[PDB]
């Protein structure tokens, strides 16, 4: 699993920049 | 957590390795309360959109 798992990091860094992207369009609403 | 407990397995632990590796019971109760997350995340916002 070891070799998976460190691709998790950008997994969720993909999750944090769901979010930071979706909140700054509430500055575009 | 599951990396781990794959890596310390993977020494042989300093004397305890076990022939288990039988996960959980609580952990695969803990992946349930994911999906019961998840279950309550798909119909609050289903109240979103009225």
């Amino acid at each position: 699993l070891s070799n998976v798992a460190g691709v998790f990091y950008i997994l969720v860094g993909g999750l944090g920049l769901a979010m930071l992207v979706a909140l700054i369009e509430f500055c575009y609403k | 957590y599951t990396q781990v407990f794959q890596v310390t397995v993977s020494l042989g632990p300093e004397d305890w390795r076990p022939h288990s590796w039988d996960y959980g019971w609580s952990f695969c109760l803990a992946w349930g309360s994911f999906t019961c997350c998840m279950a309550a995340s798909v119909t609050t916002l289903n109240s979103y959109t009225k």
